[PDB]
């Protein structure tokens, strides 16, 4: 998700930041409304047990 | 699930041409270019037997 | 098919129905005796005369403008008058017609789409829909009857700029590194300057964007430049039907520098754009700004830049969606009250009265 | 009604041919350097070079035998324009759905001005 | 229906197999797109793709689609006119009707 | 993440091995690639790296790295097919009977 | 609150508005398809409104428009007075 | 004259060449062979037990294409039934369809394959018999099975023509080429660099002009000579499909002429 | 059903100008009722 949410709802995420590179994250989200608010792990991303 | 038998374009069976195909690919040491031995001129529907997925062996194998 | 925001037509002629009509408005294009026949069946209201052929030599040929003009109404005037235009042809350049028949240029968006004086326009608005009505379905059954046996299509080779030509695309990009080159070091050296809007580091950014995409279109108006007339895809551009000169360029060009709220890719993390930099790497080579076209055609380096400018128009087509929407309602329910009275004045609800014209 | 109205010789000096299949615009300049004319033609089926020599001819009719026969080709479109301009002088510029007419000489050519079509008649 | 580049298509109509173009290998397309979906919505990977699946003819070499690799239109092409077709994909076609 | 600040990666070992072979002057040879991912040649200072992405094509979405040819597109055309990719049609699992 | 207009002294536009020739064609309509007493030779038709066109055109047709001023007034005209 | 001059023929294809014609013919050759062509093919399956892993529904579509022996076909009574629709007869009969077996079972426990052999007709020598494109094989695929998955299908055959579903064409494909260089240019070659560099030659290339001038280029012409090249797919012969072609095809002309002289 | 005519959708048709079919594509063609009223104080009286 992204909590959240109701705090905006003008970019900030949504926008792809250079961060993401790696984790990526690529271009993969919802047509519209939650657009970057959901995102997909990459190939190679492992997260933290 | 098994060969699609007659090819999506034109009418050339392909249901025949199976059991005898898998049979070079992994059997005769021959190229994808071995098909071209069965007379597969055309793109056409000869990228059926190219392309296609065997799921019923791995079907097969829930008996009831 | 005539709204009064613009006065203005709100339909015409597009798609392959336009592709069409420019590639056999063409007087390179000329018909056989053969059909002429078949062609005529629509019209759809046929005077039921076979038109006087234009060609009477060793064979019987009948011009594509001939067969055209026939499915426009009788007693329709237009003197279209383009850029360049002589009182030679000079070069099928321009357009106008006469008692229902052209005789001059070629017929394209210019003319058979929504245009200011276009012919859409033209009879509509005399004399009112229909035979106006079939117009649309005359050219729009007749082409797409020629386009049926002409054949018409794209593939990839209408993408690959000439082999020779593309090394000159290359060059005045490369050619283009040196003016970042003389101005990442030469602004090192306090010798810029700066003026007006401010500040001093954006207009610097500023001499950059501006040399990157100047230096592009130099690429790109050459690379179309030295592309046949008849290369589909830039045929289906000078039609109208769809998509642009940067279209192509874009294609078989370059494609960057790509942005974001109005600076190039922006650094951060750190003091630096990807870790795949040194930092205060204010280059191109770096920075959003791709060298290749979607035929190499992008680099990793890159191929992310770019789906990251792609998400800000992404979500701001996600806003046009619903903000477009709200703002309608406003003005509505402001205006609904008003309307105009019998008497030659437009009024409130109340009466109140807002103007005493029906629009001034 | 014998309405001839153009019989002299022209000759070409420059043929495009510029980027089409079909079709080119030739030259003619003829008699005292004052006649130049020009037009698009079918280069298809009836193509010309240089020094092509061989006269011309349009009227508006229509019965005769000899004429029909005579020439390799033959086309019809209206006028629509035919203005005046340095010295005097007629120039016309006659359409044939597309492929278009030029001419400049004065009074003699000037049977035509009319516009009733044409018909032009070309023989080698 | 829809290619895996965002073509979202939709059916429009459903030819027999005379009037579609057959041509001239002589096979028939099993679907038809229009030419006007892609000067603008710039998506020459479609074409790529196309250009490379056919090149899984004469060889069946499964043609990698790999995102960064060496691999070239101009690289795809040469591999083309080797089976006797033209070096861009194209092909001669002649009307059903 | 936060780690990445610190450090100084590559794209390609080719990128390494011209660096190398500069930190001792090496012809560059930029006479004899053809048609390709132009990339920004040679390398900006850098005196040596720290480490290298193992390949920029494990940087996609899991149902984004199914589709032909990724790096070519107008961007725009990529975020589809995925969002629209996962309402295709197909086998889900083998033992849907 | 009314007040009724001179027949003699009218005021607004003698031609037919947009939206009338919408409303009456609409009225005859209503009025034939519900068995009325219709008043030009039937030219042989099936269509309830059709049929009120060929009125329309040879403005043969009852029918008329009290077209209410923002003073209260109003005027009357026939069908066959307009244009 | 003539009109044909066939090359190479095979069991599957019968390549040749059209002489003294018309373009239209031609086309209305192609069509014809590929679409109105009378044969007989399976559109009726009755199931009883399947508990197999092809739907009921996906087995009648497969067990449709498999070609059948046809031959003669125009030509009754025997050896030839008429279109099930206009028949004498009632419903479904066989004197104008034929009934076809399926009792497929299973006695072992590593795999079975089914083809097209296992199939039983009636023994009218119509026929009938489907086909075996492959080699000294049984036929074209049907399905699988483990253990005990027995199914018994009854199908029956009609008449029918690629019209009414391209299960019935006997005809793969066709494979013409009017005019091989550019005679009459009925065809604007793309480029890119050069054209006649671009493009290949083809094989059928080799039997022509006219290369060389600058005649230039004629227009009395119009198109003859045309390289066909017709494949069938195995349920009838290969041509049969040509000669019916035109049997059906004159009848087709005639149906006009006859009504349009007797009124 | 059925199906849904926006607010939107209204603005549109008074664009246009079309008393009758607004009036009857939401009086008509949703709620057709009818109901009897007191004259002077208007309300729901004892109809029958």
């Amino acid at each position: 998700n992204t909590p959240i949410g109701r705090d905006g709802k003008l970019a900030k995420p949504r926008q792809l930041h250079n961060t993401h590179w790696g984790m990526v994250c690529p271009a993969e989200t919802p047509e519209g409304q939650a657009c970057g608010l959901v995102k997909n792990l990459s190939l190679m991303s492992y997260v933290s047990v | 699930m098994i060969i699609p038998i007659r090819c999506f374009s034109c009418g050339k069976v392909i249901g025949d041409k199976w059991d005898t195909y898998l049979t070079l690919l992994q059997e005769d040491n021959t190229e994808g270019e071995a098909l071209d031995k069965l007379g597969l001129q055309r793109y056409c529907c000869r990228r059926m037997i190219l392309t296609h997925v065997d799921l019923i062996e791995k079907l097969l194998c829930y008996n009831p | 098919i005539v709204s009064p925001q613009s006065n203005k037509p709100v339909m015409g002629i597009v798609q392959d129905t336009l592709a069409g009509v420019r590639k056999f408005s063409l007087r390179d294009n000329f018909l056989t005796r053969n059909a002429v026949m078949n062609i005529m069946l629509w019209v759809p209201d046929w005077d039921g005369i076979l038109p006087p052929p234009v060609i009477l030599k060793p064979k019987v040929l009948w011009t594509g403008k001939q067969i055209l003009s026939l499915i426009i109404p009788k007693g329709i005037n237009l003197i279209r008058d383009d850029d360049k235009q002589s009182l030679s042809n000079p070069t099928d350049s321009g357009m106008l017609i006469e008692n229902g028949e052209i005789i001059y240029g070629v017929v394209d968006k210019k003319t058979v789409g929504a245009s200011q004086g276009g012919l859409v326009h033209t009879i509509w608005k005399e004399k009112g829909p229909e035979i106006c009505k079939g117009f649309f379905n005359g050219i729009q059954r007749v082409v797409n009857y020629w386009l049926l046996h002409n054949g018409f299509s794209i593939g990839i080779g209408d993408t690959i700029a000439d082999a020779d030509t593309m090394k000159e695309v290359t060059r005045t990009v490369k050619e283009a590194r040196r003016q970042v080159a003389e101005c990442i070091q030469d602004a090192q050296h306090n010798r810029l300057k700066p003026e007006p809007g401010m500040t001093l580091r954006e207009s610097f950014e500023a001499k950059v964007s501006r040399i990157l995409n100047q230096a592009r279109d130099n690429a790109g108006r050459s690379a179309e430049h030295s592309l046949k007339d008849s290369n589909n895809v830039k045929q289906m551009v000078a039609a109208g039907s769809k998509g642009s000169f940067i279209n192509i360029s874009q294609m078989s060009a370059c494609v960057g520098q790509q942005i974001v709220e109005g600076k190039r890719i922006p650094f951060g993390f750190k003091y630096r754009t990807l870790p795949h930099f040194p930092k205060d790497d204010d280059s191109p080579e770096s920075r959003g700004f791709i060298e290749n076209s979607y035929l190499r055609g992008l680099t990793p380096q890159e191929f992310f830049f770019h789906a990251m400018a792609g998400r800000e128009g992404l979500i701001d087509t996600a806003v046009k969606t619903a903000e477009t929407g709200y703002i309608q309602r406003r003005l509505v329910k402001a205006m609904e009250d008003v309307m105009v009275r019998y008497d030659g004045t437009v009024r409130n609800a109340m009466g109140d009265i807002i103007q005493f014209a029906y629009g001034e | 009604s014998e309405s001839v109205l153009l019989d002299e010789i022209f000759t070409v000096t420059s043929v495009d041919k510029q980027k089409y299949q079909r079709v080119s615009r030739i030259t003619a300049v003829s008699g005292q350097n004052d006649m130049n004319l020009t037009l698009d033609i079918n280069s298809q089926i009836y193509p010309l070079e240089k020094d092509a020599t061989f006269s011309l001819q349009i009227t508006s009719n229509l019965n005769s035998p000899d004429l029909k026969e005579a020439a390799d080709y033959i086309m019809y479109g209206k006028v629509y324009r035919v203005e005046e301009a340095k010295d005097e002088k007629v120039s016309v510029y006659v359409s044939f759905g597309g492929l278009l007419m030029a001419i400049e000489g004065s009074h003699r050519k000037l049977y035509r001005l009319s516009l009733d079509h044409v018909y032009l008649l070309l023989r080698r | 229906f829809a290619s895996r580049h965002g073509q979202k298509g939709t059916i429009g109509m459903t030819y027999r197999h005379e009037d579609m173009p057959f041509s001239a290998q002589g096979i028939v397309p099993d679907i038809i797109i229009n030419p006007h979906a892609i000067p603008s919505r710039m998506t020459v990977a479609h074409l790529v793709e196309c250009q490379l699946s056919k090149v899984s003819a004469l060889s069946g070499f499964e043609g990698d689609a790999t995102p960064f690799t060496d691999v070239t239109v101009e690289a795809v092409s040469k591999l083309l006119r080797s089976h006797g077709f033209q070096s861009r994909g194209f092909e001669v076609m002649y009307h059903g009707h | 993440a936060e780690e990445e600040e610190t450090v100084m990666i590559a794209m390609s070992p080719e990128d390494l091995e011209a660096s190398r072979q500069m930190q001792a002057g090496y012809e560059v040879k930029e006479e004899l690639d053809p048609a390709q991912r132009v990339k920004p040649a040679p390398n900006p200072h850098v005196h040596a790296w720290t480490h290298c992405e193992i390949h920029p094509a494990m940087i996609l979405g899991i149902l984004a790295s199914i589709i032909p040819f990724p790096d070519h597109n107008q961007s725009p055309r990529n975020t589809y097919q995925s969002a629209m990719g996962k309402q295709a049609m197909g086998v889900y699992l083998t033992n849907y009977q | 609150s009314g007040k009724a207009v001179a027949k003699e002294d009218r005021t607004t536009t003698p031609y037919m508005t947009k939206y009338e020739r919408a409303r009456i064609l609409g009225t005859r309509a209503l009025q034939i398809s519900m068995n009325a007493p219709v008043l030009v030779d039937l030219e042989g038709e099936t269509d309830p409104l059709q049929i009120a066109m060929k009125e329309l055109a040879q403005k043969k047709i009852p029918l008329l428009v009290r077209r209410y001023l923002p003073d209260g007034s109003y005027e009357d005209w026939s069908v066959a007075e307009l244009i | 004259e003539t009109h044909i001059t066939i090359r190479n023929i095979s069991k599957n294809s019968v390549d040749f060449v059209l002489t003294n014609t018309s373009l239209a013919v031609a086309n209305s050759l192609r069509r014809v062979v590929l679409a109105e062509i009378p044969t007989v093919a399976i559109d009726l399956v009755e199931i009883n037990v399947n508990t197999s892993v092809m739907p009921d529904e996906f087995l009648a579509h497969r067990l449709g294409m498999i070609p059948l022996d046809s031959s003669n076909i125009d030509e009754p009574p025997p050896v030839g039934l008429e279109y099930t629709r206009n028949c004498d007869c009632d419903q479904y009969c066989p004197k104008c369809s034929v009934e076809l077996f399926l009792n497929a079972k299973c006695t072992g426990e590593g795999t079975m394959e089914i083809y097209a052999r296992d199939l039983v007709v009636s023994s009218n020598s119509s026929l009938g018999h489907p086909i075996l494109a492959d080699p000294k094989s049984r036929g074209p695929l049907i399905c699988k099975l483990r253990k005990e998955q027995e199914i018994s299908l009854r199908c029956i055959a009609k008449k029918g023509i690629a019209k009414e579903h391209a299960k019935w064409s006997p005809t793969s494909a066709v494979a013409f080429e009017y005019d091989p260089w550019n005679k009459l240019q009925h065809t604007d070659y793309w480029f890119e660099n050069d054209a006649d560099a671009e493009w290949p030659k083809s094989k059928n290339a080799d039997w022509e002009e006219p290369p060389r001038e600058g005649e230039p280029f004629n227009f009395q012409e119009e198109p003859r000579r045309f390289y066909m090249d017709v494949e069938s797919v195995g349920s009838i012969p290969p041509n049969e499909i040509m000669v019916q072609g035109l049997r059906i095809l004159q009848e087709k002309l005639a149906v006009l002429v006859r009504d349009l002289d007797e009124e | 059903g059925g199906l849904r005519f926006g607010e939107m959708e209204r603005d549109c048709q008074i664009s246009h100008g079309c008393s009758s079919v607004l009036r009857e594509r939401l009086f008509d063609c949703s709620d057709a009722y009818r109901v009897i009223v007191c004259d002077i104080c208007g309300l729901i009286a004892i109809a029958s």
